[PDB]
């Protein structure tokens, strides 16, 4: 209707001159489409497949949780195995992955002759009870570690006469808890014990011989780098949580050092990284350095540990009339009993369950970073120079977002001065970087940060972001 | 010389089916569970979504009885709305909404492809737009070659993505099987009732994404076998076996995952066969391939029967609506929709388009039933063979204008510039369509660029 008719088109569209040069058009296209497969293959096999999972435990993605005193954790007559199930909807907010519950067994004092380590304590609860714990926490996808020291009262812990006796009754706990249904076990202060490294690779070789899906901690008391470490001979896939980190520490040069200098002794392997093997942050810390070490024991590449109460600060050196060993949890503000008003409303759980500030806001977000991202999970370490008083480190895994940690161990305030220019070309930092969190507040949440005009005020870390480019 | 009629029931049941079965149903239940807390509330969204589409479904195929005629939703304006509310839909349709979701499914297409190379790892960009561009410039010259040819490809690949479901929900009822019971008995963890307003109807709004294209049967409806009968009949069996469908493989994702594992995951598909395969789990995202490589073929006929029939008219230049006789099929309409599709590839972020897609999707389909109600009472003497009760469409109409209400208040910054990108077809429309009598040296050159184009292509106008 704006053009040919049918038969006016017959007679011009059907001639030599015409007909050539549409199959030539044809040729033209279906050479086109083959040059155009041609170059997509190319540029798929010069390419980079992938690399590899590294295939992880249970333990290896999140934190473990160390319960000691189970009668301090709730309160006073219920303080039994079946009131922890009321609980577990605070741990699973937590996000913690494991559950390392106190010793439990019957322990009169030092007669060992009644010491038995499959009988449940009549005040703890009753095997059934158990029982629904460890399956309702296993609902709740938490692994339940129990301990096993068998002299939990006394002051030698490992029995200090012969020591047949004890080692065969902790191998043979092991082999009936084990059918009990529990993930694990942890040993405490193995310094105390007659040839302890012959000891934990039979029990090692035992718990790995019922499934790969299991664990075996080990505590001492030991902050000598040269001790840990002839622990870790013969024994390669062992947990040992010691007090090599604290002992000292207002300064971030030394720390830095620790930490490379453990991760290089060791051949890189799977650590734990803690402060202690039965004590809170606080027994080390002062509370402006809380946050601080909640920041770089979430990002260090290993398995972070924490006893209770280590998300709200808790501190029992601030309530007089309470053992050192076992403080009272502060659940609301009517938890103490004694002296009825010197605790405080920023000192409970849920006082600081709202403020987005605290303590236990910080933990929240830690954990839920640490267990979810993959570079945080199985990425590579690698710590680099700072300014006076600096500790920075990036993870990064293969093309996932990398991180850069920065922390200020001083008091004084001073910048950064990242000089990297060691960093290799699959990482090496770039100009602008995300800010994620900061342990301070006075700052702007999401904004692309330049790193060189960063500064620093005194005790600050910052848990800076950047994805993967050129 | 006219198109023909060679569809039956079973080539107008498999338009229906494997164009509303495409992506949605491999990745939106994240996005529902996680706008809706828990599962059992997720699995009630999931058919209060679907009976929506079954009265809308119906309520078109009031309307496309009614008006028999080609191009639908936009046959069915031009007979009410007039000419310019009918070029304003169609200037939309060729520019942005059609040749943007062909691209975006071809993508899809090829990212999950070539996934079973790239696990921890991403496919990379150059090479997946390539493969894209290879979906749609095949599919083209399949369509161009026959229109028999193009209904045995759609014939096939519905059914592949037909079976591929029906794996699901078999590797899904033997996890039921296994006593493996966490979930649907000790249910609504959550509940996720309400935050302010915005709980239930944003589940229900993602879930409606999940129920798309119900309505591409009309716009290749004059090229049917037996319009009268199989245009309603065709839909009423496509319809709530594609509800059933989308229920049970719901059900069936969540006896495998728990909710954060389906939360923070970007396929679950992808992560069900990594749970229930483990070796031969290169499949699952084999046939999410193919299920996206059926959609591209059958949006491409439709966009092309929608754009042949919007230049009988006179809308549409005229080069346009020109049969190619032997293998009489629209020759320089396909072309033309397969060249503005592969436009699209030069966009770097190209899925910022869906919010306009769904804005406007829901616009037109609420000026529809307006136009339907307003014509029922202004022309009653039409031939009506299949007449519907009165109060399916009014509760459809209000719940369109529901639904534009809350694509309007969830990004307004976006939808206003869409507003203003249907605001700039009118002076296409007073240089093209309205200003008459152009001059000399415009009329030469349409007719002797038509004329070059027929000399091209071998085509003569559509008379029979
Ligand atoms: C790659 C080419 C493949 C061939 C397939 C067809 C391609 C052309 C489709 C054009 C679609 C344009 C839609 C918007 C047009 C405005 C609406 C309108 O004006 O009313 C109809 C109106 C009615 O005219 P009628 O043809 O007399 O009915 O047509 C016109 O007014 C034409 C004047 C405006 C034309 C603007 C077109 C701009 C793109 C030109 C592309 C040329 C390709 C040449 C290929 C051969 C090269 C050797
Ligand atoms: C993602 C990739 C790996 C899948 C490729 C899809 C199909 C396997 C390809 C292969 C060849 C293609 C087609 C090539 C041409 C034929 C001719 C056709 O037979 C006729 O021409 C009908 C004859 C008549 O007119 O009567 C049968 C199907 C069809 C479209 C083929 C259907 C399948 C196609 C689209
Ligand atoms: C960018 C745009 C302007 C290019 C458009 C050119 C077309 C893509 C070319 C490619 C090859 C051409 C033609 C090559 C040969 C003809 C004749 C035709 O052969 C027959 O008619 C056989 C009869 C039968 O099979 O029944 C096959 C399709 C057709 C129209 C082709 C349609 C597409 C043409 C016009
Ligand atoms: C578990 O430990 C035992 C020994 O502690 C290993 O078994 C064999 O022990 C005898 C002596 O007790 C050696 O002479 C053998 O060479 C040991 N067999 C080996 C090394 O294959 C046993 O191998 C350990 N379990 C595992 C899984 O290594
Ligand atoms: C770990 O704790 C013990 C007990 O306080 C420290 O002292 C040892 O005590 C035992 C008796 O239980 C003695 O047999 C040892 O001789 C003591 N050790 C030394 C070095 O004399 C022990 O020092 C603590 N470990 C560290 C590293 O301080
Ligand atoms: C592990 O630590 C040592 C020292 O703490 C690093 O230094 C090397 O030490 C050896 C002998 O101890 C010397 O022969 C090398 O010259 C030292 N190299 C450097 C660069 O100082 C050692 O490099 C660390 N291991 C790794 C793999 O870096
Ligand atoms: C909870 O809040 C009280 C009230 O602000 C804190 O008491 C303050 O302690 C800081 C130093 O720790 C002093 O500089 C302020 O003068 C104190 N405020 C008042 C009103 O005396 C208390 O320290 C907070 N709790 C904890 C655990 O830090
Ligand atoms: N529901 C389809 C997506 C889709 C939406 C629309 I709106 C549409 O017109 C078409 I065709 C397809 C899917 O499952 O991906």
């Amino acid at each position: 209707f704006t053009g040919l008719s049918k038969e006016e088109l017959l007679k011009v569209a059907g001639s030599p001159g015409w007909v050539r040069t549409r199959w030539a058009l044809l040729l033209l296209f279906w050479l086109g489409w083959l040059g155009m497969l041609a170059g997509a293959v190319v540029i798929i096999v010069r390419a980079p497949r992938c690399r590899e999972l590294p295939a992880q435990k249970w333990w290896h993605t999140g934190a473990l949780y160390r319960i000691g005193d189970l009668q301090a954790f709730q309160g006073h007559g219920a303080g039994n195995l079946a009131g922890l199930k009321g609980r577990l909807d605070y741990l699973s907010s937590l996000k913690v992955k494991g559950l390392v519950l106190g010793p439990i067994h019957k322990n009169q004092k030092d007669d060992v002759a009644q010491t038995d380590l499959l009988q449940i304590d009549p005040n703890f609860g009753s095997k059934e009870d158990f029982d629904s714990l460890l399956q309702s926490a296993k609902k709740k996808s938490i692994r339940v570690i129990l301990d096993l020291t068998p002299n939990y009262r006394g002051e030698n812990s490992w029995f200090s006469t012969q020591v047949d006796t004890v080692a065969t009754k902790v191998k043979d706990a092991l082999e009936f808890w084990l059918q009990a249904g529990v993930d694990g076990f942890q040993v405490r202060d193995i310094e105390n014990l007659k040839d302890a490294s012959s000891f934990l690779a039979e029990w090692q070789n035992i718990t790995k011989g019922f499934s790969e899906d299991r664990l075996l901690i080990a505590g001492t008391n030991s902050s000598d780098l040269q001790q840990i470490l002839s622990l870790l001979e013969s024994n390669k896939d062992l947990l040992l949580t010691s007090s090599y980190l604290s002992d000292s520490g207002s300064t971030g040069e030394h720390t830095k050092s620790l930490v490379t200098q453990y991760l290089n002794a060791t051949g890189n392997r799977w650590c734990s990284w803690s402060l202690s093997q039965a004590r809170l942050l606080t027994s080390f810390l002062p509370a402006q350095l809380l946050r601080l070490y909640q920041l770089m024991l979430f990002t260090l590449p290993g398995t972070p540990v924490f006893s209770y109460g280590d998300e709200i600060g808790l501190d029992a050196a601030a309530l007089p009339g309470q053992p050192m060993e076992a403080p009272v949890m502060l659940w609301d503000e009517s938890s103490f009993p004694d002296i009825p008003g010197a605790v405080s409303a920023n000192m409970t759980v849920k006082g600081q369950s709202e403020d987005p500030g605290s303590l236990l806001s910080l933990f929240r977000r830690l954990s839920d970073q640490r267990s979810k991202e993959r570079s945080l999970l199985h990425g590579d370490f690698h710590a680099f120079s700072a300014g006076p008083g600096l500790f920075s480190y990036i993870r990064h895994w293969d093309q996932n977002e990398r991180f850069l940690v920065v922390l200020n161990f001083g008091d004084v305030g001073l910048s950064a001065g990242l000089q990297a220019s060691d960093l290799p070309a699959s990482a090496s930092l770039p100009a602008k970087a995300d800010l994620l969190l900061s342990t301070q507040p006075g700052r702007e949440e999401g904004s692309p940060l330049e790193l060189e005009r960063l500064k620093l005020e005194p005790h600050e870390g910052l848990l800076l972001r950047f994805p993967y480019a050129a | 010389v006219t198109l023909q009629r060679n569809i039956t029931l079973l080539n107008g049941v498999a338009i229906i089916v494997g164009t509303i079965i495409g992506s949605g149903i491999f990745v939106t239940p994240t996005g529902v569970l996680k706008e809706a807390g828990s599962p059992g509330l997720a699995l009630v969204v999931w058919a209060a979504c679907g009976v929506f589409s079954i009265v809308g479904a119906l309520c078109y195929a009031e309307l496309g009885t009614t008006i028999s005629k080609s191009g639908g939703d936009y046959a069915y304006m031009l007979e009410v709305y007039g000419s310019l509310p009918a070029f304003l839909k169609l200037w939309i349709e060729l520019l942005i909404i059609r040749p943007s979701s062909q691209y975006i499914v071809a993508l899809v297409f090829a990212t999950y492809l070539l996934k079973p190379l790239f696990p921890t790892c991403p496919v990379p960009e150059e090479a997946a737009k390539l493969v894209a561009c290879l979906c749609v410039l095949l599919l083209t010259a399949v369509n161009c070659y026959s229109v028999k040819a193009a209904t045995r490809v759609q014939d096939a690949f519905a059914a592949a993505k037909l079976l591929a479901l029906a794996l699901i929900i078999l590797l899904g009822f033997v996890q039921i099987g296994k006593g493996d019971v966490s979930n649907l008995d000790p249910n609504f963890s959550f509940e996720g009732t309400k935050l302010d307003v915005g709980n239930i109807v944003l589940a229900l709004y993602s879930g409606l994404f999940a129920y798309g294209g119900w309505n591409y049967l009309n716009f290749v409806t004059e090229e049917m076998i037996n319009p009268y009968r199989n245009l309603p009949l065709a839909i009423i069996i496509s319809l709530p076996i594609v509800t059933l469908v989308y229920v049970l493989t719901n059900l069936a994702y969540f006896t495998t995952l728990s909710t954060e594992q389906m939360l923070s995951s970007e396929a679950v598909a992808v992560d069900f066969g990594n749970y229930h395969l483990g070796v031969m789990s290169w499949i699952i995202p084999v046939f999410v391939g193919l299920s996206c490589f059926g959609s591209v073929n059958g949006s491409l006929f439709t966009s092309s029967r929608l754009f042949f029939v919007g230049s009988r008219e006179g809308h549409l230049p005229s080069i346009l609506s020109m049969i190619h006789p032997q293998l009489l099929t629209p020759v320089p309409s396909l072309v033309f929709t397969c060249v503005m599709t592969l436009l699209y590839a030069f966009s770097k972020d190209i899925f910022s388009v869906i919010n306009f897609f769904s804005f406007f999707n829901w616009l037109c389909v609420a000026l529809a039933i307006i136009g339907m109600i307003w014509l029922r009472h202004r022309k009653p003497e039409l031939e009506r063979p299949i007449k519907v009760n009165l109060a399916l469409p009014v509760f459809f109409i209000l719940a369109c204008l529901f639904l534009i209400a809350v694509s309007f208040w969830k990004t307004p910054v976006e939808c206003g510039i869409g507003f203003t990108i249907i605001l700039s077809g009118l002076p296409v429309y007073f240089f093209g369509v309205w200003w008459k009598n152009k001059p000399k040296w415009l009329l030469q050159g349409i007719f002797s660029t038509t004329v070059l184009c027929q000399k091209l292509m071998q085509v003569v106008p559509q008379e029979t």
